[PDB]
């Protein structure tokens, strides 16, 4: 380091992030590696009580800092002179000492000097394009979602509509191998009496029968079409919404990070908000 | 309609059908010019056929019902078969009226091949055997209780601030005997004491009707007859257990208003031939190795390809599958991710290995994975962005580790949502084929692995101790505080690893304090057997606890059999009928969170439906409100048909109103959709026009309204029936009630059907109101509160209640004068309150004004409701105020739009302390306004003292799909609004505070 004690105080330690709740060390805490940590103020507000996130098997373990008579320490006895000078100790030795159970060290500090990389007019000029475009992009995303559902419930109502074009093609089609059945012993009735006008009648029925389920093999097929068309648009709608997700999460990301700088950088709300 | 029929010889034969026609005149028409047809001389008798076809559902439902309709078959095409009937006649009508009441065949349950779904068709018969034979047990007393339960609360105690509303702790009520010789009826005054059972209270009536009824001189044994029942005049609602009177909700209520009981004496036998007969009866389907802690084996999960994923190549670099082994919420072991490859060609062959032994995993152990895209590119790389998820169980319904191929279809992405994994959300394949579909290895260890027995796994303890800095084992007085302190925190509270440590380590005195139980429960690490054991051992014994704690035991966060089964023994074994009904519709939202179908859970809630009808009624329609999600329709559905099946003839009035609200939300959407572009009178001659039909009206005429099913819904009013100018297309529907003596309670029933807006959120508004109201009024404090009925029936469409002689504030003030810069002198509802009540009631209707605002005050600012104005809160005639449209909470407005934190919904504008100040000038610095800051400050204190009801409310709603509530951070805003964190000073400062700086007035003491 710089200055090889504990003259970097709790202000200048790059872990020590002062007033922040449950929530937001979830954030920065999300999908990192183990032996991540970092120091915040105890949410109940007592002065010099502390508490130390540490990410370990995936979960965000907690551990409360001690303070009597001057000293700190995870539990008794308390050893250490500050708090830098117990991060430090557990920065170099394994916290299985304290515990065995937590075979860890503290590896990966949250920097609060990370957040700088990326004049109050130019600051709040480029909050109002960054919030102009995270709108831009929210309406698009939340028209797309209306679509996409809107196109599901119609996929939803043709795949139904098509089942029931099946049952009934699948009825007619038992009804044609009855009728077929039943002209075995009856077909022949009529050539004796010499009245072929009986069997044309009966032919009459078969053909409109016949007709009627190619219609309908037809409706089905024209539906069938429709619905692969329509699956295809909810595809592209799919592929597209994916497409803006990210970029819509970096940039709000990116507006409240700005809008936090500012916020913290001493000025009133009043002039932020009325801009939204 | 130009029908063309199919006969059996293979016949067919065009007839013309009218659109209302019974299919018995469709039968008789049917064979009647089936003559005219080639080979008619083949054909059979008319009655021996039955008709068959295709409906717009796609299932082939035959018609043994011949009274039904034409136009209510539902038809696909226009066209039936002849067929022979070939089943059981009654069983297919009733499955038809099931498949009717529940939105989807019956049939298309028997066409799974799950078995877990039969097997849960056959085993819930057993609950409905016993249910139905409980129900008839003492018939028709038992009958009778089914259709009426009591409307009762849960203690016959009675708060001392209405004990002394009484006189001498004496009621009066006026009894309503309808002798009826054409309609003649008559009343009776009495004064009985607030504890007499119906029983008393009948026979004081018949003492005075046997006084001076027909005679004025002396002339069984002439008391105690024990043929009459006590009803309530106007709705349906009877006394028929023996209850202190008080103890009726109805009587009750009278006595919080001052009004008049009116009571009505119907006789024994016309109630109990008022209902029929149950004739439940067993459909078709009820006809019909080595274990897991000897395998020394690190889990391993192969992950094989994916179908297809949903990305563009030109923007996804590469996509990846990311996996994790949890115990509810929380991982079991680090996150497993498989390499990057590109989307075009999703194939992995990859062997994820976890950080988790085999026998070390809990029974309740899920895997969640989902499909993730890496953007990366440029200095910032690393955009992470799910695609699809979903969640499997390592066990089976029979305890059985999954093994061998699988295929698991994924769900989309919920709507705000960032974690790349959701273990929250169900498990289970999706239904629909055309999703992504991923497919895995489970290893096969030479056998079928099973999760070992309860007696094995108590062998495992009380064994563990005697192979093993203050855990794996006369006590110090100064620890016994420190675990009452951890007891009396909220469940969303701070827990350290030290406390954590502390707790497990003193886990056998830990009995002694049973309200700590879920803490220790989360103070286990359940990736490790001998605690799991151990925690076994210990829930084995644990003494009871109340309902309101072992509520909490149901949410996500404890997914283990044993410990949800000891929770459903809690509210068997305490939970009261009233106090289930008020916690209903979290019971029901947390059957989602159960991993298998047939668990303790749903049984006791079916026992539960299936004995007490007014439970049974909310129960089908919270099911039902929520089938269209893809998610639970399964399980509903299954729930549903079950409990149509053992409900009995309730099932036609759930009939009739499914018919109403079908019709209801056909005519609201043809009216929101194809009249966007018109104006307000002709979309109102348009809906007469749609009301003046026969059919529409007979669907809309005579059916129990969902909101309240002691309410009998009559003739439609089609004069006081109109469209709102509100915010999307409402509905106000005006009703007759058909009751004889409607007068005493209401002639006119009204009922708005909004279509378009999510109702969920003022449904849990509106019960979080209603138990604040409770609490305060069992406190001391007499904050009438007005939480008024709303029902979600389905997706995003309901029934809202209508409150009589309400207006809006702003229609006070337009009807008094004055507009826009004229500020109406900020006194115009105070003189509309003079005007509307004037004397001596003035001072009541101050006192009701300012104890009503200090309630919705506390809790609008508690909730974090979406801001108020003058067009969503009304208030009444006699002073009461109340709020509407409460739309979103826990603000979920903000929070996107930037910080805006613990905003003040619900401030006291200048025209609401003039009216609490009784036309000050100045309001601030008069007695009448410390009062009401004292009564405010009382009833945060007093909903502060019973944080965590509501918090474990809250958390039971996560997994419902509302988008305020979909992770803890949601409820951190009330956890930070009552300021738990805090002291109880800091606290009402805090209150003091909040109050200040959004009024600048006199809030500091």
């Amino acid at each position: 380091n710089n200055g090889m004690n504990n003259n970097m105080s709790l202000q200048d330690a790059e872990w020590y992030w002062g007033d922040i709740s449950r929530e937001e060390v979830n954030e920065k805490l999300r999908d990192t590696a183990d032996g991540t940590f970092l120091v915040r103020d105890a949410s109940t507000k007592m002065h010099g009580d502390y508490t130390l996130t540490l990410r370990k098997g995936g979960n965000n373990k907690l551990i409360k800092i001690f303070h009597r008579d001057g000293k700190y320490g995870f539990s008794d006895p308390l050893t250490f002179s500050s708090v830098v000078e117990l991060i430090n100790h557990y920065r170099n030795e394994s916290l299985a000492q304290y515990n065995p159970k937590l075979d860890v060290k503290l590896l990966y500090p949250v920097s609060k000097y990370q957040q700088d990389q990326v004049n109050i007019e130019a600051v709040g000029k480029k909050l109002h394009e960054y919030n102009t475009q995270f709108q831009e992009k929210s309406r698009e995303y939340d028209r797309l979602y209306e679509e996409y559902t809107r196109t599901s419930q119609e996929i939803q109502m043709k795949r139904t509509a098509i089942e029931a074009f099946n049952e009934t093609i699948k009825i007619f089609e038992e009804q044609c191998q009855t009728q077929e059945r039943y002209s075995k012993e009856y077909i022949e009735k009529f050539k004796r009496e010499g009245n072929e006008k009986e069997i044309q009648r009966i032919m009459h029925n078969y053909d409109k029968l016949k007709s009627r389920i190619s219609e309908i093999i037809d409706s089905r097929r024209r539906l069938e079409e429709d619905l692969k068309k329509q699956a295809a648009e909810y595809r592209e709608i799919d592929k597209r919404m994916n497409s803006i997700k990210p970029d819509l999460i970096q940039l709000r990301k990116t507006r409240d990070q700005y809008l936090m700088w500012l916020t913290q950088k001493g000025v009133r709300q009043k002039k932020l908000n009325e801009w939204l | 309609i130009l029908v063309e029929c199919l006969l059996p010889n293979g016949m067919i034969v065009t007839l013309e059908c009218l659109r209302e026609a019974t299919l018995i005149t469709i039968k008789h028409e049917l064979f009647k010019e089936a003559r005219k047809y080639p080979l008619h001389q083949l054909l059979q008798d008319e009655s021996s056929y039955i008709f068959v076809s295709v409906t717009q559902e796609a299932e082939r439902e035959e018609f043994f019902d011949e009274t039904r309709r034409l136009c209510d078959l539902r038809l696909f095409q226009p066209f039936l078969k002849v067929i022979e009937p070939v089943g059981n006649r009654e069983e297919k009508i009733l499955n038809r009226e099931i498949g009717f009441a529940i939105g989807m065949p019956v049939c298309e349950f028997d066409m799974v091949k799950d078995p877990e779904v039969q097997d849960f068709r056959r085993n819930i018969l057993n609950v409905c055997k016993e249910a139905v034979d409980l129900r008839d047990l003492n018939s028709p007393h038992s009958r009778a209780m089914y259709v009426y339960p009591p409307n009762v609360e849960s203690s016959p105690e009675l708060p001392k601030h209405i004990y002394n509303k009484l006189d001498k702790g004496q009621i009066i009520v006026v009894i309503w005997v309808i002798v009826s010789p054409n309609n003649d009826k008559q009343k009776y005054t009495l004064k009985i004491n607030h504890d007499c059972v119906p029983e008393q209270v009948i026979a004081e009536a018949i003492r005075k009707k046997t006084r001076s009824m027909l005679l004025s001189s002396e002339q069984c044994v002439l008391e105690y007859q024990g043929k009459y029942i006590l009803k309530v005049c106007g709705c349906d609602e009877y006394f028929l257990e023996k209850y202190p009177l008080s103890q009726y909700k109805y009587i009750r209520s009278c006595i919080m208003l001052g009004r008049m009981p009116n009571l009505m004496l119907m006789a024994k036998e016309s109630l109990y031939s008022q209902l029929p007969m149950d004739c439940f009866t067993m459909p078709s389907y009820s006809r019909r190795t080595k274990s897991l802690w000897v395998i020394n084996s690190a889990l391993r999960i192969k992950i094989l390809c994916a179908t297809y994923v949903n990305v563009n190549i030109r923007d996804i670099d590469k996509i990846y599958v990311r996996t994790g082994i949890y115990h509810g919420g929380e991982p079991l072991c680090d996150n497993v991710n498989t390499q990057r490859v590109p989307c075009s060609n999703p194939r992995w062959n990859e062997w994820l290995n976890y950080d988790i032994y085999i026998p070390d995993l809990p029974r309740a152990a899920r895997l969640c994975l989902s499909i993730c895209s890496v953007k990366g590119r440029k200095g910032a790389k690393e955009e992470h962005c799910p695609l699809a998820w979903g969640n499997i169980n390592l066990f089976d319904y029979t305890d059985t580790l999954v093994s061998g191929k699988m295929a698991l279809n994924l769900w989309p992405v919920p709507h705000g949502l960032e974690d790349l994994l959701n273990p929250i959300g169900v498990t289970g394949s999706n239904p629909n084929k055309e999703t992504p579909c991923l497919e895995l290895e489970f290893d096969w260890f030479s056998s079928v692995v099973k999760f070992p027995d309860m007696s094995v796994i108590e062998e495992h303890a009380n064994w563990s101790v005697s192979r093993e800095s203050n855990r794996l084992a006369e006590l110090r007085e100064n620890d016994k505080e420190q675990l009452k302190a951890i007891s009396t925190r909220d469940p969303l509270s701070e827990i350290t690893e030290q406390e954590k440590d502390f707790l497990w380590s003193h886990r056998h005195y830990c009995v002694t304090i049973p309200e700590i139980l879920p803490k220790l429960l989360l103070s286990v690490k359940w990736n490790s057997r001998d605690e799991v054991a151990q925690m076994y051992c210990l829930v084995k014994d644990w003494p009871p606890i109340k309902p309101e704690q072992a509520m909490e035991l149901l949410d996500c966060n404890y997914p283990d059999p044993m410990v949800r089964g000891f929770a459903v023994r809690c509210l068997e074994k305490y939970l009261t009928d009233d106090k289930l009904s008020q916690y209903l519709i979290q019971l029901v939202q947390v059957l989602k969170y159960e991993q298998y179908l047939d668990n303790l859970l749903v049984r006791f809630l079916l026992k539960k439906a299936l004995t007490n009808q007014r439970i049974g009624h909310f129960f089908f329609w919270h099911l039902k409100s929520e089938m269209h999600n893809k998610t639970v329709s399964q399980r509903f559905g299954l729930l549903l048909e079950s409990y149509c099946r053992a409900c009995g003839m309730y099932l036609k009035h759930l009939n009739r109103q499914v018919e109403a609200m079908e019709k209801l939300i056909n005519l609201t959407d043809i009216l929101k959709q194809e009249k966007k572009d018109e104006t307000q009178k002709v979309q109102m001659k348009f809906l007469v026009e749609q009301m003046r039909r026969p059919d529409f009206m007979d669907a809309l005429q005579g059916f129990l309204s969902p909101l309240n099913p002691a309410h009998q819904l009559g003739n439609l009013r089609l004069e006081e029936c109109r469209i709102m100018s509100s915010a999307k297309r409402p509905l106000w529907l005006n009703w007759e009630n058909p009751d004889i003596m409607s007068e005493l309670l209401f002639q006119n029933n009204e009922i708005i059907f909004k279509n378009g807006d999510d109702l969920r959120q003022d449904m849990l508004t509106l019960q979080i109101i209603r138990i604040m109201e409770n609490i305060w009024q069992n406190q001391g404090l007499d904050l009438r509160m007005l939480p008024y009925g709303c029902l979600s029936i389905g997706d995003c469409v309901g029934l809202i209640e209508v409150v009589r002689n309400s207006h809006t504030i702003m229609q006070i003030q337009c009807k008094g004068g004055l507009k826009g810069a004229l500020q109406f002198n900020s006194h115009t509802l105070h003189q509309w309150l003079k005007d509307k009540n004037k004397g001596e009631i003035y001072d009541a209707a101050i006192d009701l004004f300012t104890r009503s605002c200090a309630g919705y005050c506390v809790a609008t600012f508690i909730l974090g409701i979406g801001d108020r104005h003058n067009s969503n809160i009304m208030v009444k005639d006699d002073g009461q105020l109340f709020h509407i449209d409460f739309g979103h909470f826990l603000d979920h407005k903000k929070k996107k739009f930037g910080y805006k934190r613990e905003r003040v919904p619900f401030v006291l504008t200048q025209d609401f302390l003039i009216v609490i100040s009784k036309g000050a000038q100045e309001c601030t610095k008069t007695r009448e306004f410390e009062r009401f800051q004292e009564m405010c400050y009382k009833a945060y204190l007093a909903i502060r003292q019973h944080a965590n009801l509501f918090i474990n409310l809250f958390s039971m709603m996560l997994g419902s799909g509302m988008p305020e509530l979909q992770s803890f951070d949601d409820i951190a805003y009330i956890r930070k609004t009552l300021a738990l964190d805090k002291t109880e000073q800091e606290a009402l400062e805090y209150f003091m505070k909040q109050m200040n700086d959004a009024h600048h007035g006199g809030w500091t003491t």
